């Protein structure tokens, strides 16, 4: 139970390695799954902030 | 049984080969 261990704790910390992104002050970032933009608040194209987010 | 593992691995492939996806700006 040693190998299993260790491995699932890196494998979960490089997925929320990959998963974080950040969204620089001057720029705001669009979000894209497959080809379109995810959308929210009554179909309605969603622009994020310069703030920490968390991408699938 | 190997025909029964054939045909798992042709619906396999079936399924897939047959996810696509296009742009937004695209139709």
């Amino acid at each position: 139970m040693r190998k299993s261990v260790i491995a699932i704790i890196i494998i979960v910390l490089v997925v929320l390695y990959m998963s974080v992104f950040v969204v620089k002050e001057g720029e705001r970032g669009i979000t894209l799954r497959f080809g379109k933009v995810l959308r929210d608040d009554d179909n309605k194209p969603l622009v994020y902030e310069p703030g920490l987010h968390f991408k699938i | 049984r190997v025909v029964t593992i054939a045909a798992a691995a042709i619906v396999i492939i079936w399924a897939a080969s047959g996810f696509y996806t296009i742009k937004e700006a695209e139709r």
